[PDB]
């Protein structure tokens, strides 16, 4: 050895090539192991050369090295992890490849490294590399970044600050190659579990992007991009250009994999939120349908149809498209399963959103024979007097269950068979005492049904018999619009 | 249409070796 190391004019580079190759040999890479001047010599030349060909060398060498536990540690308490990463920036691909494959072996093996990286400003590097071009390259890449992201949320919010979210959700829009897309895929979902990650990760189109690769062939991959979008599928109500994603969504619902056709299931509820295009785009592709086969062929599963519900909830109201959908339900053989699942074995939760579906599907005049005809009422009654108890006297308040049966009973009162029935339970003695409801929410839909009640005079005459003119009136300036309002009409109603 | 449509609807909240030695060939 001894010579070789010094030398501080044109005499060292020809010293450079001179080393890569004993690394090749094993009792000689094994030789310069043990040796502490041997490892800073490379160091602290392949940093501060300029010759394309002494350090295409050095980092070699070093790559060479990085096999073995003794390999690593030299390399690393050779304050190596600050130099390999500097040569993140050589244009020369030869090195970077060198490089970023050394790194890769220091964060999976070596001790101290992961901080190391990070300190030295990796992060930030190995994230403006993602614009390279060689597929071998970047899949080693994001790794290293899923390595120093995992379990670590200054790091995420580092790449964060990069563009991160931008360079991998090219990747996933650009290339096919797999062992990529799915190092890549990982990345992605780490990042998915952040406060601030999530928007980025969806407004640098995110959602669309993952979404190319749902019908993969790999497994390792449709999972990963069925899970993060899962997690994003919140974020994500506001943007466009999703066709593609929610046509693909509504096959996969036909998946005989129990845990797709959840994921599929949940990830449509939320893009079915609030956004009237997501609505009629999931309607076009037979959504209603392909949801009610879904919660039918389900059964007791309430992973599956809690979600298939909600959403079902969402498509039947606010948008152009909602009477189909209402329709669709009944004629599709959804009406007599969407009962039945008021009844047990259902949860609150699930019994919360099955009675919201109802509330919506009885909007529609048709569905209102067809509603009654499987004794929706009966049933909705009895789950609101139990409930109108359990507050009097969880997993969700009892008061939602209040106001979500009293507001199903207000649609369905519109049918004059109907508001037959539900007079005759003895339920108006129960609606006239809502009013005096410390929630407003209560007292709208409570006053709402008794609207709609009181437009038959046997009914008003019951109406007022209950000294409904009491509450009503105190209620006429309530400072809740809704509840203000309904008190007007049925005061109104039984002055006629 | 409803009375609500200004109603919000609810959102669940939800939570190499063959390519790095392939790499350093095409580097010598």
């Amino acid at each position: 050895t001894k010579l070789l190391n010094d030398e501080d004019q044109v005499v060292v580079n020809k010293a450079a090539v001179m080393v890569h190759q004993l690394s090749k040999k094993e009792a000689s890479r094994h030789a310069i192991m043990r040796s502490p001047q041997m490892v800073s010599a490379i160091v602290r030349t392949m940093q501060n050369t300029n010759d394309v060909e002494t350090a295409r060398c050095t980092a070699g060498t070093l790559h060479n090295l990085s096999h073995h536990r003794e390999g690593l540690l030299a390399i690393f308490k050779s304050g190596g992890i600050p130099a390999l990463v500097k040569m993140l920036g050589s244009p020369v691909d030869s090195v970077l490849f060198y490089a970023i494959t050394t790194l890769h072996n220091l964060l999976l093996h070596q001790e101290g490294a992961k901080m190391a990286v990070r300190l030295a400003g990796g992060l930030q590097k190995m994230v403006a590399l993602l614009n390279k071009t060689n597929v071998k390259f970047l899949a080693i890449t994001t790794d290293c970044l899923q390595i120093l992201a995992y379990g670590n949320q200054e790091s995420k919010l580092i790449i964060l600050a990069s563009g991160g979210p931008q360079a991998l959700v090219n990747i996933m829009r650009t290339y096919t190659y797999e062992k990529l897309l799915w190092t890549t895929s990982r990345v992605l979902k780490v990042l998915s579990v952040c406060s601030s990650n999530k928007p980025a990760i969806v407004e640098a189109g995110g959602m669309q992007a993952l979404g190319l690769h749902l019908t993969d062939p790999s497994q390792r991959l449709v999972q990963n991009c069925l899970w993060t979008l899962r997690n994003l599928s919140d974020a994500a109500t506001k943007q466009e250009g999703m066709e593609g994603l929610l046509g693909t969504l509504v096959q996969l619902l036909g998946s005989d994999d129990i845990n797709v056709v959840t994921c599929a299931a949940g990830i449509l509820s939320n893009l079915t939120c609030n956004n009237y295009k997501n609505k009629m785009m999931v309607c076009q592709v037979g959504g209603i349908e392909a949801l009610v086969r879904t919660v039918l062929r389900a059964g007791d599963r309430e992973d599956i149809t809690e979600p298939a519900i909600c959403a079902l909830r969402h498509l039947t109201s606010r948008h152009q498209e909602a009477e189909m959908a209402q329709n669709a339900v009944r004629l599709h053989y959804g009406l007599p399963v969407v009962v039945k699942l008021l009844h047990p074995p259902s949860h609150w939760p699930l019994i919360k959103a099955t009675v919201g579906l109802i509330r919506n599907l009885a909007l529609c005049p048709a569905n209102h024979a067809p509603l009654r005809e499987q004794g929706a009422i009966p049933r909705l009654v009895q789950l609101l007097v139990r409930a109108h108890q359990d507050t009097q006297r969880e997993g969700v308040r009892m008061e939602e269950i209040v106001e979500g049966c009293t507001g199903a009973l207000h649609i369905l009162a519109r049918d004059v068979h109907n508001r037959i029935v539900i007079r005759g339970l003895n339920t108006i003695p129960l609606f006239v005492q809502l009013l005096y409801s410390p929630i407003e929410n209560i007292q709208r839909v409570a006053a709402g049904v008794l609207c709609e009640l009181a437009q038959d005079k046997e009914a008003a005459e019951a109406i007022e018999a209950e000294g409904a003119t009491a509450p009503l009136t105190e209620l006429l300036h309530s400072r809740n619009e809704g509840v203000a309002t309904y008190a007007a009409a049925v005061l109104f109603r039984m002055s006629e | 249409g409803d009375p609500e449509l200004c109603a919000t609807d609810e959102m669940i909240p939800f939570k190499l070796a063959d390519i790095k030695s392939s790499l350093v060939n095409e580097s010598e």
